[PDB]
RNA sequence: ACGGAAGGGCACCACCAGGAGUGGAGCCUGCGGCUUAAUUUGACGGGGAAACUCACCAGGUCCAGACACAAUAAGGAUUGACAGAUUGAGAGCUCUUUCUUGAUUUUGUGGGUGGUGGUGCAUGGCCGUUCUUAGUUGGUGGAGUGAUUUGUCUGCU
RNA sequence: AUUAUUGCUCUUCAACGAGGAAUUCCUAGUAAGCGCAAGUCAUCAGCUUGCGUUGAUUACGUCCCUGCCCUUUGUACACACC
């Protein structure tokens, strides 16, 4: 799993071999020793040996000596510490390390930038390692198309957390004060809130979007005040999230709305007077 | 602690023996203690 | 010529040593080095507790975030404040022993001297 | 070597058909995290558990040095039986006695005694793991200057 | 025994109206329901390992995914060209 620790043990000598590394195994199969030493414009054995020895100590590499075929294989650790390491340099993380959300192909860790503001790292994990081609790629294409959903979703005034950055696998998010449909007791306001979460699915049906999976746990609210109780509505769900066009596209819809009643009739015991938003009506406002 | 290797770990307090699994299982042997089933 | 005029010899002049003027340059900066000294105490399979280097809490704190390097070739880095005495916890790169120096490595400014000509 | 060419097994740590569920709840318990003077620590540790186990904390105590060597010392260097002074949280700790004293020296120096000093080298060996050998090996023969090859195969099983 | 060891008496009666994405375990005296005994043990389980009691549904298929292999085959990229 993840130890970000150890990434400051590496100089800038390590961060380079590492990289090169990096081009080296998305050109070939198995980056070979002296591919190494000729790709990562360094001076001799000494920096290149010295540097591989620390990411292979710390991790970050694999020494393969197949038959006379020696190369090195990156591990998830380098991939992480290369998207890291590119983060560093684009001032956007500065210090990591709290665990609020494991998933199956997203891990949830607490960050921190230059200036002190909390944000959330979720790097992408699929198959967590017997590592090939298509693990690492498709994680580096899951966060791509998660991150440029979630700027879609900024963007457009929707109430889902701001994407800071993507470093390849991993995405850089806004911290948000919220609290799921869980935790929460109460509310002063219930219709209100239950008008913005009914209002909310029609304006993503009218974009094009249905999330199918729009329960509990799912919905985060922020507050902002306490004195008086300022509400925000975030919501995490994208590639659970079913287009507008897929043949399943209405009980999906229908069941985010018949969840979203039956919570509130539930936990705060409001029932909606308003019939509930069928379909049809989101597949004519798109 | 185990009355064979100086081990606080491993114990097998019962019946008065005192010896930690590991060299309890080599003594096993000597003590009486045969493979069946 | 460096020299350092001794009245004592024939000659009244100790003669140190010699060389070249090199370079006009003020961009060369000298940073005093300054070390700091602590034994690794006790040995956990991770975690290192390390003994005098420090006797209160609240300096350990201070110095938190400076790297540790022991002589054996090894980094490292602190934990947290052990006792009222200034032991500290800390993990590293290798295994060490009880023969090892944990040290801390903090830098200061050094300024050039002014200098007056010699006669006589 | 490697394949993400294909082909077979052959499997409830795989899928079907289900069965019971878990994930939602309270509580338990372990891990992380934070907090802490310490919240010992490994990755189930027989790791069950207020003292013990404690390996971690805040303080109070002892006991140091083999010896060598230089002064002191018997007209005193200082070790043992006690009672009160004690004495702080609990013990010691010191000095006035009745007393043993009686060289165990007290003090200061040095290379190392002490290695009930731990780290490393060589050597013998015991417990833990693997190719967890479940298809290999070599021997003659043939072919090739040689790496190698045939055996170790079309078939069918 | 305070931060309550545990047991007993009265009282307080919180959440929780079959539970989302997902995932574990299982083919006959087996799953599941049920307790008991023994290890820890001075006090205790909700810990573990056995035991007996009650005792189903559904396969007896397949390589769909999960793996594990074993073949066949092209080949080191025998580090081919860009
Ligand atoms: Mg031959
Ligand atoms: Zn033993």
């Amino acid at each position: 799993k993840l130890d970000t620790s150890h990434m400051r043990y590496l100089t800038t000598d390590d961060f380079r071999v590492l990289q090169a590394v990096e081009q080296g195994s998305r050109s070939h199969e198995v980056v070979p020793t002296p591919l190494i030493h000729q790709i990562s414009g360094m001076r001799s054995q000494s920096g290149t040996n010295r540097a591989i020895s620390d990411l292979a100590k710390l991790s970050l590499i694999s020494k393969m000596r197949n038959v006379k075929y020696d190369g090195y294989r990156l591990t998830y650790n380098g991939i992480d510490y290369l998207a890291l390491k590119t983060m560093l340099n684009r001032d956007t993380v500065y210090s990591v390390g709290n665990t609020i959300g494991v998933g199956k192909e997203s891990d949830i860790y607490k960050v921190s930038d230059k200036n002190g503001n909390p944000r959330v790292m979720k790097i992408h994990r699929l198959g967590r390692s017997n590592q090939g081609a298509n693990w690492m790629h498709l994680s580096r294409l899951a966060a791509n198309k998660e991150y440029q959903f979630m700027s879609m979703l900024y963007s457009k005034g929707f109430k889902v957390p701001e994407p800071f950055d993507n470093s390849r696998h991993i995405v850089v998010m806004e911290l948000i004060e919220g609290y799921p449909m869980r935790r929460l007791r109460k509310h002063k306001n219930i219709p209100k809130l239950y008008s913005d979460l009914m209002c909310f699915i029609v304006d993503l049906a009218n974009s094009g979007l249905i999330h199918c999976d729009f329960n509990e746990f799912n919905i985060m609210i922020k507050d902002k005040l306490e004195d008086e109780n300022d509400c925000g509505f975030v919501v995490i769900d994208f590639p659970q999230c079913i287009s507008i066009q897929h043949q399943d596209a209405d009980y999906y819809f229908q069941r985010d709305v018949d969840c979203i009643r039956r919570f509130f009739k539930k936990k705060l015991k409001y029932e909606p007077k308003p019939d509930s938003s069928m379909l049809d009506t989101e597949g004519f406002g798109d | 602690q185990c009355r064979v290797c100086s081990s606080h770990t491993g114990l097998i307090r019962k019946y008065g023996l005192n010896i930690c699994r590991q060299c309890f299982r080599e003594k096993a042997n000597d003590i009486g203690f045969n493979k069946f089933r | 010529i460096f020299f350092k005029p001794s009245p004592t010899d024939a000659k009244n002049i100790e003669l140190i040593g010699h060389g070249t003027f090199l370079n006009a340059d003020h961009s060369r900066i000298l940073a005093k080095r300054a070390i700091l000294t602590g034994h690794p105490f006790r040995f956990h399979k991770t975690v290192v507790t390390v003994r005098y280097m420090f006797f209160r809490p609240e300096d350990v704190e201070w110095f938190k975030s400076i790297p540790l390097f022991t002589k054996s070739g090894r980094s490292g880095f602190i934990k947290e404040s052990l006792g009222t005495h200034g032991y500290f916890k800390a993990t590293f790169d290798g295994k060490l022993s009880a023969q090892d120096v944990v040290a801390m490595s903090l830098y200061k400014r050094m300024w050039p001297m002014p200098s007056l000509p010699w006669n006589g």
